[PDB]
């Protein structure tokens, strides 16, 4: 039984996660009290995955709620799904970070990572066989980025062969609400890149393009941008909790997507969408699904495939649908836009197919790439870096919880490395002399 | 970013010479050639490396590769390196009972010595030779394991705890509270070494019940000061010198010990393979503009792959001269383990045998 | 008596096992639970042959089969699905991960400690069995449970049961079609084990499959449902000599003398002729003559390669149905005339035939139609090499760089086996080079 454990530290982090267990439950057919009232045996195959039975048959989520602040808890608490959760899994302080990496990560978040592991332990102890972890967390700067990292440094020391899997939202140039976005994100990512196996870059602006331009929503909110991560997250998880033809499971993936252990940073998309108002004018199939797919609109991390070339592709489709379209509609892909793919890979588009669409959708798929052009993604922010490293902006109020000046260097050459190394393989061409 | 290759055969043992243990690697200048024990007849396999060393025998004469031949060839050029300014970096690679110790260190009586050796007389003897009134030379030496990615000393007697790493903006990859002790003499030496050994982590196995379960490293830190008359002594040259002990290459089947054991047998061979890849794209770096002149801007080294290519970044490349000895057992018995250290020694610029 | 274990190694194996064993249980009249209405209602004959099931005495019919896989997923569904009454319970499943398409956590990191449960299951199976004849193992090359395990699985049953015939079936990466990133290199670390212990190995290829479907059939859209049954059609077609009445009836040992010339080149390809639709089945004759020139024609071969590109060193035509030896001979001396079948001039002989009275069964809600007759053409033949000699490439340009070789060395193993496997390859290519040329 392959089970997975999941925490969300921060207040993005917890939003997401909340809106992620109410499309899991709607998924699995649980009510908000943590009872089954679904249609189909087959939610009750794999519910071990996410849920842990108790005694009057209920169901309750395999999760660790952290912050700094209680506010976000009480939130979650006094809401829709907020009773499914186990109270003693509540781990939360009374100071918040204020926006400080070394807050979260030096001084408050200390005193409480005993607690949270402990937690963590209890959890991971009940289970049969362990498979990963997940963990939502945003690098804006708070409880998040700072608590987030040191977690998966503690769990990566104590569980070393166990898959880990993050889900984060990178700071955006147009959107910010805070004014020491990228020393966080340096921070973080230092961590992030030293210690996770899989990373799903995310972007408020991509969700907010999406929103206006795909869906054509006119207000868009918060509750929109967490619905397509959460469609995201539910769908990267699909082979291990229902059947299908062709099964994807969370290390073929690991093993599939990362071709060197650093570039394990991915560009996660959905489809299809199609904004209730074109829905009647729309053929809903699979040449279809994959336009959409290999879109640059249709992307969550704000970048442009056409601005560098593909390591690796993965779609996970769902629904009944024929093996030929989907291997020809890939090879198609990989022909009429061969300029845009590495040459070394004979063939770099994973392909996997589920048998249990979601609810509403005949079919459905999944985009994970793995592309050059995420360079920009990092590149701005290093800019934006300098831009206040060169005069110690604000550091004087890190430097007071006791971090040294050399590690936001440290950090910042480990961003220039991997910036690099996905350059590395991405003119197109190689050879001459 | 010159990278030669060698590789050492060594005697037969007294167990190996109680039983009917016969001679499998012939050579042949710079080739050497395997032939299968147990399925004569196919093609003995034959590669090329940079240096193929025939110790087996005896001082045969005709092509018998004595220690002092081999210092020679490896160890005088790179302390010139060392003392000119430059980083210097020694590898030793091989299996258990391969005889790579026979090579680093050698037999006691000081007659037919090892690399260290040598390489440390003769560093102690042209320290003390051009001591003038001016010139001043310092040594110093630290010893360090690398274990399941994780840096442990070897020198302080303390709880086995993990230190740090840390990159230094100037000075590059070092690390921290690394006991470092200094030398005047060998005999300092050899008791520091003494006490590593000691000290190391190793654990039993299904071929070795001492088999090394972790990489180290001797680090010996070389530096120059002039001493001109006029306000200054100005450092001029911090040169490096550092020994690498590798541990083998391991497969599941021969290690089938769950647990501890497989996590370590997969460490040893991501390091291995990572130290092989950066070694090769250095050697091929080296012989292009060497030959060809392409600045190729700088590619990418994936220097950040592992712990151990990280922490001797400056002795790896930029400016310096890296070497590796790889040692042979001649006996049938060990045919696989021998045959892996060959496909190991394959790297570095593979070239081309018939 | 005349006795075969069938293997099935994940979820290619299992999946085409399903659609094998439907078709035996309609062959022979047992309905799923694994009853047989047949023997209680005329209490005589022999029906329920002993080359695939084991009669117990309350009149059941257990299959002589174990199931074997890393991912409970497709187990489950024969546990759970229509055939839950027929197989007996132990269905050899590893509560763990799965091989993660790592040849090296099938072969000997996961792979252990459920090899000694599947060998012990397969002990009771052959202690049960008092004329056993052979294996059959159906993997499928690309992933890392196939490799993996049927390596391991192989070695150990040729250490235990090296004087029985071990035939194995497989699927081979396409040229251009791939559900994975990792194929090569599990294509070629199977390489070396399954030319050493499988005594004969046969090829299939899914692109070569969907052209068959969308030519001949008229399916425009085809899933792997439709491949899995044509691969059991292939199989009953081999086996139907041992279980019904024939009047050239071929033994497995028979096959093994006349289509392997040498040890090292027992890799045919296999095709069957009448795959025709009920639409089309009439317009069309489908004789003797029509049939045998469909098996040789380019476009219905199984394996993405060109027959025009090689000749021929061995032919074995199994027929089945209305058959009599005068048109097979006839059908023979019209295609020793034809010039673009070339055959090597070392095998004067050339064709094996064999026929069966039994004719083909029609699974219900299928999409072949029901012919009188049918052949399955068996083809030891140079042009495989094509097949073998595209992957290598794409082995090549994998190994320049390393990409993806930590996942395997982070489970035990060495860059070197990489090496080994290529040059075992590359032997077997110059090995099939050689046999083809021309004697003086
Ligand atoms: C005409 C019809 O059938 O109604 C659809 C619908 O109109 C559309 C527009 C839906 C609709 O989605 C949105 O409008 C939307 C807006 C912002 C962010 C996300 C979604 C829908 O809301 C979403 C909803 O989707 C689901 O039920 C999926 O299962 C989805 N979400 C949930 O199950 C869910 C559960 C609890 C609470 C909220 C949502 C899902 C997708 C992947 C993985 C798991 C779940 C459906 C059927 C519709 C509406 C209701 C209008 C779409 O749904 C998705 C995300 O697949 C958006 O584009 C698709 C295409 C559909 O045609
Ligand atoms: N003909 C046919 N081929 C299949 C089927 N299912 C999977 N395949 C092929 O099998 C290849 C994957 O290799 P497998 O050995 O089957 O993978 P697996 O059985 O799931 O084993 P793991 O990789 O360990 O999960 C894919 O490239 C598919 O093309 C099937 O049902 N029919
Ligand atoms: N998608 C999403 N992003 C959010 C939400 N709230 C805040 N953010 C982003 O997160 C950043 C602030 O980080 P925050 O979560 O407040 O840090 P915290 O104190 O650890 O919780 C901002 O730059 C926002 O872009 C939300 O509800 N949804
Ligand atoms: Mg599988």
């Amino acid at each position: 039984m392959r089970e997975i454990v999941h925490i969300q530290a921060g207040q993005c982090g917890n939003q997401i996660g909340a809106k992620f267990w109410e499309v899991i439950s709607d998924e699995h057919g649980i009510d908000p009290t943590g009872s089954y009232h679904g249609d189909s045996d087959l939610q009750l195959e794999r519910i071990n995955v996410y849920y842990n039975e108790a005694t009057g048959n209920k169901y309750v989520p395999r999760a660790i709620l952290v912050d700094l602040e209680p506010g976000t808890m009480d939130s979650v608490r006094s809401g829709p799904f907020g009773q499914i959760f186990r109270p003693d899994n509540f781990v939360f302080g009374q100071s918040g970070a204020g926006n400080n990496w070394a807050k979260g990560h030096y001084t408050e978040g200390a005193e409480l990572v005993d607690s949270v592991l402990d937690v963590v332990r209890k959890e991971s102890e009940s289970c049969d066989c362990l498979q990963g972890f997940q963990l939502t967390h945003s690098l804006g700067g708070g409880t998040g980025s700072g608590m987030g990292t040191l977690l998966i440094s503690k769990i990566r020391e104590e569980y070393p062969d166990r898959i880990m899997n993050t889900f984060s939202v990178m700071p955006s140039p147009k959107v910010s609400d805070t004014v020491v976005e990228p020393y966080n994100a340096t921070l973080s990512v230092h961590q992030l890149v030293e210690n996770t196996d899989e990373t799903y870059c995310i972007d408020n602006e991509a969700l907010y393009d999406i929103c206006f331009r795909t869906l054509k929503l006119t207000t868009p909110t918060y509750g929109d941008l967490n619905h397509l991560v959460s469609a995201t997250m539910s769908g990267v998880t699909t082979c291990l909790r229902f059947p299908g033809q062709l099964n994807a499971d969370l290390r073929k993936l690991a093993v599939n997507m990362v071709p060197f252990p650093r570039l394990h940073f991915f560009m996660p998309g959905f489809a299809p969408l199609t904004s209730r108002g074109s829905q009647q004018y729309r053929a809903l199939t699979v040449p279809e699904l994959t336009q959409q797919m290999f879109d640059s609109k249709n992307m969550m991390a704000a970048c442009d495939p056409r601005h560098g070339r593909y390591l690796t592709v993965a779609a996970i489709f769902r629904g009944r649908m024929s093996m030929k379209e989907v291997d020809e509609q890939m090879l198609n892909v990989q022909n009429k836009n061969s300029s845009y793919f590495v040459e070394w890979i004979p063939n770099n588009v994973k392909t996997a197919v589920c048998d249990i669409p979601p609810r509403g959708l005949k079919m459905s798929a999944t985009f994970i790439g793995n592309s050059t052009a995420i360079q920009e993604l990092f590149k701005r922010i290093s800019e934006q870096f300098t831009a206040m490293f060169r005069r110690k902006a604000f550091l004087h109020w890190y430097t007071g919880e006791g971090m040294d000046e050399m590690e936001f260097t440290e950090a910042e050459s480990n961003m220039n490395d991997l910036v690099s190394e996905y350059q590395q393989y991405q003119d197109a061409t190689a050879d001459e002399q | 970013a010159s990278v030669k290759v060698a590789v050492r055969v060594r005697p037969f043992n007294s167990r190996e010479m109680s039983r009917d243990s016969k001679c499998i690697i012939q050579m042949s200048g710079s080739t050497t050639t395997i032939v299968n024990p147990k399925q004569p007849k196919e093609t003995p396999k034959s590669f090329s490396f940079d240096y193929s060393y025939w110790s087996h025998t005896s001082p045969e004469d005709i092509n018998y590769a004595s220690q002092k031949q081999v210092y020679r060839d490896i160890g005088e050029e790179m302390l010139q390196h060392a003392f000119e300014g430059y980083n210097v970096c020694i590898f030793a690679y091989g299996q258990t009972g391969a005889g790579k110790s026979y090579t680093m260190m050698g037999k006691q009586e000081k007659d037919q010595q090892g690399i260290i050796p040598q390489l440390c007389e003769d560093l102690f003897s042209r320290i003390n030779d051009t001591t003038n009134d001016n010139m001043s030379y310092s040594v110093e030496v630290s010893y360090m394991e690398i274990y399941c990615e994780r840096v442990r000393d070897l020198l302080n007697p303390k709880n086995k705890g993990n230190l740090r790493v840390r990159e230094h903006p100037l000075l590059g990859p070092y690390v921290e509270d690394l006991s470092k002790l200094a030398v005047t003499s060998y005999n300092d030496i050899q008791d520091l070494m003494d006490s590593g050994n000691k000290a190391r982590t190793v654990a039993a196995t299904n071929m070795n019940e001492t088999s090394s379960r972790s990489h180290a490293v001797f680090n010996i830190i070389f530096t120059q000061k002039r001493h001109d008359a006029e306000t200054n002594i100005t450092t001029e040259k911090v040169s490096k010198i550092s020994l690498v002990d590798l541990a083998g290459s391991e497969r599941a089947d021969s290690t089938g010990a769950k647990g501890t054991r497989l996590k370590e047998g997969a460490n040893i061979n991501k390091s291995l393979t990572t130290l092989g890849k950066v070694i090769s794209a250095l050697a091929e770096m080296d012989s292009g503009p060497n030959k060809n002149k392409k600045k190729k801007k700088t590619d990418f080294i994936p220097y950040r792959d592992s712990v151990l290519t990280w922490l001797l970044r400056e002795n790896l490349g930029g400016n310096s001269r890296t070497a590796m000895v790889a040692a042979l057992s001649p006996a049938d018995i060990n045919y696989d383990e021998t045959l892996s250290t060959l496909r190991y020694a394959d790297r570095a610029k593979q070239i081309r045998c018939n | 008596m005349r006795e075969c274990i069938s293997i099935h190694v994940g979820q290619a194996g299992v999946q085409i096992g399903n659609a094998c064993w439907e078709l035996y249980c309609l062959e022979h009249g047992i309905q799923p639970d694994g009853q047989m209405p047949s023997d209680k209602t005329i209490g005589g004959g022999d029906d329920s042959f002993n080359t695939f099931f084991s009669e117990t005495g309350a009149g059941k019919h257990v299959p002589r089969a174990v199931f074997v896989d890393l991912e409970p997923t497709v187990i489950d569904e024969v546990r759970t699905g229509t055939y839950r009454q027929l197989f007996h319970p132990e269905q050899l499943i590893t509560g763990k991960e799965d091989a993660a398409n790592n040849y090296a956590r099938g072969h000997y990191t996961i792979g252990k400690e459920i090899i000694d449960l599947v060998l012990d299951r397969i002990r009771k199976l052959a202690d049960q069995c008092t004329g056993l004849q052979g294996f059959l193992v159906f993997h499928s090359f690309g992933g890392g449970t196939g490799s993996g395990f049927t390596s391991l699985l192989m070695e150990r049953l040729s250490v235990d049961y090296g004087k029985k015939s071990k035939l194995e079936f497989s699927i081979y990466p396409a040229p251009q079609v791939s559900t994975a990133v990792v194929e090569p290199y599990n294509s070629i670390l199977t390489t070396h084990t399954t030319l050493e212990h499988s005594d004969c190995a046969f090829m299939v290829d899914n692109e070569a499959i969907y052209d068959i479907c969308r030519r001949n059939l008229d399916i425009e859209r085809p899933t792997y449902t439709n491949l899995n049954r044509l691969i059991s059609q292939i199989v009953s077609s081999i086996t139907a000599s041992l279980r019904f009445d024939g009047a050239l009836n071929v033994d497995l040992t028979e096959f093994q003398t006349n289509l392997v010339p040498y040890p090292r080149i027992h890799f045919p390809l296999a095709t069957y002729a009448p795959v025709i639709s009920a639409e089309k089945a009439y317009h069309e004759q489908l004789s003797v003559a029509e049939i045998t020139n469909a098996c040789f024609e380019p476009a219905n071969q199984m394996v993405k390669c060109d027959p025009r590109h090689g000749k021929y060193m061995a032919c074995c035509l199994l027929y089945r149905g209305d058959v009599v030896p005068k048109d097979v001979n006839a059908a023979i001396a019209t295609i020793k005339t034809k010039r673009s079948i070339q055959f090597v001039d070392w095998c004067p002989t050339g064709f094996k035939v064999g026929i069966n009275y039994q004719p083909p069964t029609v699974v219900p809600g299928g999409d072949l139609a029901k012919v009188q007759r049918a052949v399955c053409m068996l083809s030891n033949t140079t042009a495989i090499a094509e097949a073998w000699a595209r992957l290598d490439h794409k082995f090549d340009l994998m190994y320049a760089k390393r990409a993806f070789v930590h996942w395997y060395v982070g489970e035990g193993m060495e860059e070197g086996e990489f090496s080994e496997a290529r040059e075992d390859m590359a032997a077997l290519e110059k090995d099939y080079e050689e046999v083809g040329v021309d004697s003086v």
